[PDB]
């Protein structure tokens, strides 16, 4: 499971890594897809089942099938950006890189410092997230529905035709 | 824990909220009625207000492992319930020229009063972050209803983009605390430190992801730059939500969180959130020297303002009494926000469509709404810090909780900026004095008329004889 | 040579046989449904290659393997080859959950229906790319209609299932046939059984709930078997789930199990010989105002008899 | 363990069997023989899609532990499946969910 | 024996490579992507944190955090769809009318 | 004053009006220079000179060829359709991709050398597209033709107007969507083929009526035939109802779908079952009765 884990890590880094620097949306899609399998293969390695089934059931199976969704619906064909390639050329890109690398660097300084036992992997299941989910979490689920309400009806109220 | 009959009269309001949320939305499934619907939703807010007399009467405990209900709770969960209020009545004359459905507006504003009323209870980072994000959501859909109007598109776009990056950085923030602890309630954020080891790594830079996104939903310096375009761009009625309820629900969750953990006094906490509160007070207050428009200088009030209050915050282990300078200040800042505000929308009401312009025009005001221009200059010396209005009592209260606590820097700053504030203040009072070149009649915009007016006097009584609510913002005390 | 690793050839060569079946059965159940056609329209079907036609698939085998290989010019080569790869084995790991017989399981997971659930999206997914990437209008705006249909069905497949899950208290499937030791799933969850059906009709696009035009060539037979092979995973999953899988009084459990997959195989051939195609907007208003909440009524239900029936 | 490890890698010979075939058809579908904007309903009806979905994940978590929750675990999800319903209301009474108007 | 410091910052590249990606595109979908790479990479970050003590409020979290990425893109995505409505363009810097 | 006034039988390009008395109406010679410069209009096909309006106004306004070619049995024509989501807001239909010349045909046969391009007008009639034909020759001849002529002729046009109608109700049972009544309704129509083989020689056209009569008497044996397929038919009938006529998806697909009344049917010229659907009862048959249907 280490070696599951550092290797799906990898292809999430590298997917992102794509993602964030390509111009073609729907390949830009297909990687993030990708990284978020690859997400979801770290959640497993860490025993966490019931995170990585949701992230490719909701995750990777319905918030990315809305963008596909979207993408298609825009006939996003690469026009008036795809011209530019304005981000590929340093004087866009590199003043984030570094902003990006120091905020990057003072959070791994910050997180090498921390007491660490190691993570033994055990599979902590649905049944038990269910448990607490409706236990001590309860006024968590029910406001939870309420955001997604909240949500639907904004959604619903901005993108209709008329 | 579990679920208890009493556990649930002290969940009295945000059950009464949710079933007023169902009641609506179902309300209109049933038939799309304006009138109906507004009814429903300030009736199910007035008995969430009124529910609040039970919910003292039950006393103060722990409802979940998530909420706590005491009497700041109370106290907070009162005055989102008022600002919900206020919000509901300025919004129906401007919803009477919508050409849309003018229905979903009530639902939004419940559902953010129902984030507001968990903010106000929460406990927990699993609360904290909910309640964040359900005022936030309801106030994405708010900001941008008017969505043909471009420049309410524009804010509904930069308020959604910049309030996921703010509740990504929140939650990375929760993440690395939790990592660092093992126990995601207030009371143990730190709890596992001792022997003068409590400035962690991981902890304070969790703190300080924390902090940015806090910061940015407060709009504290150097996450401001979104406040007066959203305050611009978004419908009046929902200017003055986003500017009294979702503010005043986020201090309180952000004074439990730093009441409640044993990490909140450490110093190099205190120095970044001193340090946060001295640049807001300035910058807040400098950018608003030359602003013509009303909403954008009441972002920038609304920025000084939380500065101030920051003010109050930094002070809260070394002194004693700042926990009662942050509630006499909220309930004057509250009611100074509401006035103003208010009559933004009673001036900018009924909207007139995307296509026209919604400039204020202030100027010249008194010749034709004298009522209206006596609430609104109540309103702009209240937010100056003079005396006769509440406002100054709350000034007075971060000043005196400053000088116990010995931070020089911070109570210079708010004087400085206090003298910045009485220039623009009182430039936007005379020019409703002035001369103007040229120049509803239902009840609701009477309705909303009494508010402002409410909220004047309100102002100009508490202002001459603060004791009542002095007396009444002791008695909503936490567990300590 | 130790036991241990006997064992554990035993059990990958296990898997092989599972997986070399289904792909057979898949593809000879396209072949089924010819000569199953054939049977219900008062006619023989594919009877001439081979004894009875039993070499007809080798013959399409091989005129799909012999073909002009054809991408489109204007197209996106890599999400072009990639729908039919993802149409393939989306449903292929969705049998990998599937107990066809006590010891004979590829993966015993404590997920199962939830990796069922995770490769249906995929599917839609594979759905979608493949009316994208055709640059063709047609294609595209048939790929947006089935996607939303595919949609509007799994929103309700897993609420349908949760009646199941509710009552066996687990998502592994040999706990799920497990629990039906005595009585069937399709008694107490009738609904459940309906509604579950309606779906996997829907989301495996059969009739009558039916992008293809620019695939051909081996593309379009990976399409094809790969659509075939999610009939047979969608028929075994609900024999596991409401009929008891490899549990009968009399027969071996391979031989139950493969009746009742061959019976839920022949009766997806008779829907499709049997019932006209509604239009889209009946489809779609019956996916969401008459299965969710009935599902969700179901769901409701199955807890308060649980919970009543727990002394 | 043994089993375990077994099924674990019958999974994956399963997973790498699987993609080689497919693979291997389209290499040899290759290589052999000779040569010569939509309306608003889609996103609407995939975002009913999502945000039903994260609350059927809400449902799926409650399902597989109802024993152990009791009947106040079955109190607490009959208010979510009832504000799920009356959503669902909502939708359709508005014609948010009618594809034809 | 997978060191907790190891998933954090795992979970930390990813949240700033999303930040990175939503600042350097003028594309408001790719910005859109940015804001799902972070907020997926605070709940992985979450999940690294509740399995090292072994607890179900790391998933609980992630559960939560899913339910805000799926709204949040719900809105986001309506936002994006009346923007290229109402103006064709998917430039935010043309989004720029209120200043100062 | 005609709103669009241009070519509807032949391309737009195209020199000369071919039923003129000075028209050439032989083939001229194929050029493949023709068939390329056409390919090139194909491929290089403007909502404007079709009388089209609001060209992609609302930005939802999509456009598709819903023909030439078709997977259906009426032929070949093209529907150009401008559609808001799924909503049909304007359509051309360009017909003319079947134009055989069949009056330039008649001005070039004889009386009784052009009964077979009779025949092919409505390819699923038959017989019935031979009656008028050799009925109006027979107006002009001035002959009376016997009752058993009568009786005959009566008997194939009834026989082919059952194959042609089991073809359109198989047709649009296919098109809703099932799929085994088009079998069996062609099984029916095989065994009509068989009685219309055994009496004229061939299945579809026969091209057996005649000036004056028809081309030769009934074979000693018909009368088994016509038995064998009257027994046949009506139980064949009520399981096309009962299998797919009843089905209320069907019904669903049907019922509502593209109505008129008897002001929309006048107006257009409409006849037949779409006229008599709107309470109409206008039968040629019972009208101006021809060919000796007053005996039935
Ligand atoms: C080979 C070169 C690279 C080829 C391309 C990449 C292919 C994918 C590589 C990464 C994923 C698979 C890694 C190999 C896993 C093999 C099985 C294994 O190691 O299982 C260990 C563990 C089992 O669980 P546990 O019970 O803890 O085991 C302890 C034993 N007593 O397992 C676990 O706990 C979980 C195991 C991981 C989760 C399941 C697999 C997820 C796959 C995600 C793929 C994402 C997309 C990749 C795209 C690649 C191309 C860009
Ligand atoms: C075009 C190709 C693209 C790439 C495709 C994938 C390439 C790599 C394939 C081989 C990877 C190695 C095999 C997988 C690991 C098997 C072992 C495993 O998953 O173990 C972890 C867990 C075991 O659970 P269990 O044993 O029941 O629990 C008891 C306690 N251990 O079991 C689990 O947690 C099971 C859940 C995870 C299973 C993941 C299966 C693959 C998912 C990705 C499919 C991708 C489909 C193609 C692309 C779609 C569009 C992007
Ligand atoms: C012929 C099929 C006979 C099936 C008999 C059967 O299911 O037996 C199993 C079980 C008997 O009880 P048990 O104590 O488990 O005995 C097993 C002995 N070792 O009995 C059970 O578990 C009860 C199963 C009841 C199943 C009823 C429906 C069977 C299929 C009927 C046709 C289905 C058509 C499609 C679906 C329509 C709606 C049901
Ligand atoms: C107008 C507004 C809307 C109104 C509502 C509309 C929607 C209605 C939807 C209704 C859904 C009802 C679902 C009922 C399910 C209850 C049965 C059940 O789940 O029982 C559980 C129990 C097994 O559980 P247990 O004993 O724990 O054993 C598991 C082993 N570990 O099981 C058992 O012990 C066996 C129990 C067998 C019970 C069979 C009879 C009831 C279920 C089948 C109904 C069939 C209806 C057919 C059509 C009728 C006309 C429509
Ligand atoms: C629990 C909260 C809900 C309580 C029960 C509500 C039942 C349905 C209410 C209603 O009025 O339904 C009729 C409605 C008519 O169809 P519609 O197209 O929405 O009408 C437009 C103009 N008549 O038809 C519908 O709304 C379609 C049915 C939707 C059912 C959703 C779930 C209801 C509860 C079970
Ligand atoms: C292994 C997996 C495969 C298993 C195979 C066996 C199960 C297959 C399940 C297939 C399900 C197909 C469902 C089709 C639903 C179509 C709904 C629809 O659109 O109905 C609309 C229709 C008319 O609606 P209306 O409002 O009147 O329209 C007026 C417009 N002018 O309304 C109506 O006509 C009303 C009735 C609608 C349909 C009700 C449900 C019928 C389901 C199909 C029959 C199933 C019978 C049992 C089959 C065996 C089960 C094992
Ligand atoms: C047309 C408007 C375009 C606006 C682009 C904005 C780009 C901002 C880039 C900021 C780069 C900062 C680089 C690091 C600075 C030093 C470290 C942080 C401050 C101490
Ligand atoms: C805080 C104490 C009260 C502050 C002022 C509140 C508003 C009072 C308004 C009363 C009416 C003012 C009339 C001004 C008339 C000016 C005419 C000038 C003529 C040259
Ligand atoms: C721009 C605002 C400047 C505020 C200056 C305040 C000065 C306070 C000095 C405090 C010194 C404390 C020494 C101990
Ligand atoms: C649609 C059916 C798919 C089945 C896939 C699995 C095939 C596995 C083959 C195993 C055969 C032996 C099973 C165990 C012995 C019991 C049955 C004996 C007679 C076959």
């Amino acid at each position: 499971m280490e070696f599951a884990f550092y290797i799906c890590g990898l292809i999430a880094i590298l997917a992102t890594l794509r993602v964030i620097t390509h111009t073609n949306p729907v390949h830009a899609l297909l990687y993030l897809i990708i990284s978020l399998l690859a997400i979801s293969g770290v959640f497993f390695s860490l025993g966490a089942y019931f995170a990585g089934a949701l992230e490719i059931i909701v995750y990777a199976g319905a918030i990315m099938v809305l963008f596909v969704f979207v993408v298609m619906m825009l006939n996003l064909g690469g026009s008036e950006i795809e011209q530019e390639r304005q981000w590929l050329k340093p004087q866009v890109w590199i003043g984030p890189a570094i902003l990006s690398a120091i905020m990057l660097v003072v959070i791994v300084y910050a997180i090498l410092g921390v007491n660490d036992q190691g993570i033994d992997g055990t599979p902590i299941s649905a049944k038990a997230v269910g448990i607490t989910l409706f236990g001590p979490y309860v006024l968590a689920v029910e406001l939870a529905s309420m955001l997604l309400l909240a949500g639907l009806v904004v959604a619903f109220h901005v993108g209709r035709e008329e | 824990m579990t679920i208890t009959p009493q556990n649930l009269i002290a969940l009295l309001p945000l059950l009464i909220v949710g079933l007023t949320v169902v009641v609506v939305m179902l309300s209109i499934a049933w038939r799309r009625n304006h009138f109906l619907n507004a009814t429903l939703s300030v009736i199910g807010l007035n008995a969430a207000l009124v529910s609040l007399w039970f919910v003292g009467q039950a006393g103060a405990m722990d409802v979940t492992p998530l909420m706590r209900v005491d009497g700041f709770a109370m106290l907070y969960t009162g005055l989102v319930l008022l600002a919900s209020l206020a919000t509901c009545t300025f919004a129906y004359p401007w919803l009477e020229g919508y050409n849309d459905n003018k229905d979903e507006f009530y639902l939004l504003v419940l559902i953010a009063a129902l984030g507001g009323i968990l903010l106000a209870n929460a406990n927990h980072l699993a609360s904290l972050f909910l309640g964040i994000e359900l005022i936030s959501l309801p106030l994405f859909g708010l900001v941008g209803y008017a969505f043909r109007q471009k420049r309410s598109l524009e804010a509904s776009i930069k308020y959604t983009i910049l309030s996921a990056a703010a509740s990504s950085f929140l939650l990375f923030g929760m993440a690395l605390v939790y990592a660092q602890s093992g126990d995601l309630s207030f009371v143990a954020l730190g709890k596992n430190l001792g022997d003068g080891m409590l400035n962690e790594p991981l902890l304070l830079a969790g703190f300080g992801l924390m902090i940015v996104g806090l910061g940015f939903k407060l709009s504290l310096v150097p996450f401001h730059l979104w406040t007066p375009d959203v305050y611009q761009g978004a419908p009046a009625p929902v200017s003055t939500f986003l500017a009294t309820a979702s503010k005043i629900a986020i201090f309180g969750v952000v004074m439990r969180l730093f009441l409640y953990a044993p990490v909140g006094d450490s110093e190099a906490i205190r120095v970044v959130l001193a340090i946060i509160a001295f640049a807001s007070i300035i910058f807040g207050n400098l950018m608003a020297l030359s602003q013509t428009n009303i909403k954008r200088l009441l972002g920038y009030s609304s920025i000084s303002h939380l500065g101030y209050l920051l003010v109050a915050l930094i002070a809260l282990q070394t002194g004693e009494m700042s926990m009662e300078a942050v509630g006499v200040y909220l309930a004057g800042y509250l009611f100074s926000s509401l006035g103003a505000f208010g009559v933004v929308s009673l001036m900018s009401s009924p909207y007139r469509g995307p296509d026209a312009d919604s400039l204020f025009s202030y100027r010249g005001l008194f010749w034709h709404r004298p009522i209206l221009a006596a609430v609104m200059t109540v309103m702009m010396l209240s937010l100056a810090g003079i005396p006769m209005t509440l406002g100054f009592i709350g000034k007075f209260y971060v000043l005196a909780v400053g000088v116990q606590a010995h931070l020089w820097w911070l109570v210079g700053a708010v004087v400085v900026g206090s003298a910045i504030g009485l220039y623009y203040y009182l430039r936007v009072a005379v020019s409703l004095y002035l001369h103007a070149p040229e120049q509803p009649s239902n009840w609701q915009y009477s309705a909303g008329g009494i508010v402002v007016l409410i909220s004047a006097l309100l102002v100009l009584v508490l202002g001459v004889w603060p004791q009542p609510l002095i007396s009444i913002v002791r008695l909503a005390m936490p567990l300590m | 040579i130790s036991p241990e690793l006997i064992e554990i050839l035993l059990t990958i060569l296990k898997a092989v046989v599972i997986l070399l079946v289904v792909v057979t059965c898949g593809a000879f159940m396209s072949f089924g449904e010819r000569r199953l056609l054939g049977l219900f329209q008062n006619r023989y079907g594919p009877n001439r290659v081979g004894w009875g036609g039993s070499l007809q698939l080798v013959a399409d085998m091989i005129k799909m393997f012999f073909k002009e290989d054809w991408i489109p010019k204007f197209s996106d080569r890599v999400i072009f080859t990639l729908a039919p790869m993802i149409a393939f084995t989306s449903l292929l790991l969705a049998f990998a959950i599937v107990p066809v017989s006590p010891g004979w399981v590829v993966a015993d997971l404590n997920i199962g229906i939830l990796f069922f659930l995770m490769m249906a999206g995929l599917a839609v997914y594979a759905v979608l790319f493949a009316g994208w990437s055709s640059n063709n209008k047609y294609s595209l705006l048939g790929a947006m209609r089935a996607s939303a249909q595919t949609l509007s069905y799994e929103v309700f497949l897993g609420l349908s299932l949760m009646g199941v899950v509710a009552q066996a208290g687990s998502f592994n499937m040999t706990d799920i046939v497990n629990s039906q030791a005595h009585v069937w799933n399709v008694i107490p969850q009738f609904f459940g059984f309906i509604t579950f059906a309606i779906a996997g009709v829907a989301v495996c696009h059969r009739h009558p709930f039916d992008y293809h035009i620019e695939y051909s060539g081996m593309k379009f037979g990976l399409f094809f078997v790969g659509e075939y092979i999610g009939i047979v995973t969608i028929s075994a999953l609900m024999v596991t789930l409401f009929f008891g899988g490899w549990q009968g009084p009399l027969l071996p459990p391979f031989i139950w199990f493969a009746l009742k997959t061959a019976f839920f195989m022949m009766m997806f051939i008779l829907i499709r010989a049997s019932l006209p195609r509604p239009r889209y907007d009946q489809v779609m208003s019956f996916g969401w105002k008459i299965c969710l909440p009935l599902t969700l009524i179901n769901l409701l239900v199955t807890a308060a008899v649980i919970l009543w029936q727990a002394q | 363990s043994t089993e375990v490890i077994a099924h674990h890698w019958a999974f994956a010979i399963f997973l790498i069997v699987a993609i080689g075939l497919c693979c291997l058809m389209l290499v040899g579908g290759w290589f052999l023989g000779g040569r010569a904007r939509l309306s608003a309903k889609f996103y609407l009806v995939a975002m009913f899609f999502v945000i039903f979905d994260v609350e059927a994940l809400y449902l799926f978590a409650w399902s597989t532990s109802i024993r152990e929750s009791g009947w106040v675990g079955f109190v607490e999800a009959a208010i979510f499946i009832f504000v799920l319903l009356a959503g669902l209301v909502y939708l359709v009474r508005i014609g948010a969910l009618d594809w034809t108007p | 024996m997978i060191p907790l410091q190891h998933g954090l910052i795992l979970a930390a590249i990813l949240f700033v490579l999303g930040l990175t990606g939503l600042v350097i595109r003028r594309n408001l979908l790719f910005m859109l992507i940015g804001l799902e790479i972070m907020i997926n990479a605070s709940a992985l970050a979450f999940v690294v944190a509740g399995s090292y003590w072994g607890q179900t409020d790391g998933q609980v979290m992630y559960i939560l955090a899913i339910s805000l990425a799926a709204a949040e893109a719900s809105i986001g995505l309506a936002l994006l769809l009346q923007l290229h409505r109402r103006r064709q363009n998917l430039n935010i810097d043309s989004v720029s009318e209120m200043r100062g | 004053g005609h709103p669009n006034l241009r070519r509807i039988m032949m391309p737009q390009t195209w020199k000369g009006h071919p039923l003129r008395k000075d028209y050439p109406a032989r083939a001229t010679e194929f050029s493949p220079f023709e068939l390329t410069k056409a390919k090139q209009d194909l491929e290089m096909e403007k909502p404007e000179e079709w009388g089209m309006k609001r060209g992609t106004e609302n930005e939802d306004f999509m456009f598709l060829n819903l023909g030439p070619n078709h997977p259906s049995a009426h032929g070949a024509f093209r529907i150009v359709l401008q559609l808001d989501g799924e909503e049909i807001v304007d359509c051309v239909p360009d017909i003319g991709y079947h134009h055989r010349g069949a009056e330039k045909m008649g001005e070039r046969q004889s009386w009784h050398s052009y009964i077979p391009y009779t025949d092919r007008i409505e390819y699923l009639g038959g017989c019935v597209n031979e009656m008028p034909y050799v009925l109006a020759v027979e107006k002009l001849a001035g002959i009376t033709v016997p009752d058993r002529v009568n009786v005959i002729r009566v008997m194939l046009s009834e026989l082919f107007r059952i194959n042609s109608h089991l073809l359109y109700i198989s047709t649009f049972i296919q098109d809703v969507g099932a799929m085994t009544p088009v079998f069996f309704a062609f099984t029916d129509r095989q065994k009509i083929y068989d009685l219309v083989e055994a009496i004229t020689g061939f299945r579809m056209h026969p091209a057996w009526f005649r000036i004056g009569g028809v081309a030769h008497d009934l074979p000693r044996g018909w009368d088994r035939l016509l038995r064998e397929f009257l027994d046949w038919m009506p139980k064949r009938l009520a399981s096309y109802e009962k299998a797919a006529l009843q089905n209320t998806i069907l019904k669903g697909r049907s019922q509502g779908v593209a109505a008129y009344g008897a002001k929309e049917a006048l107006e257009w010229g409409t006849t037949g079952a779409g006229l008599r659907a709107t309470g109409i009862d206008f039968d040629v048959r019972k009208a101006r009765p021809y060919s000796g249907y007053e005996n039935f």
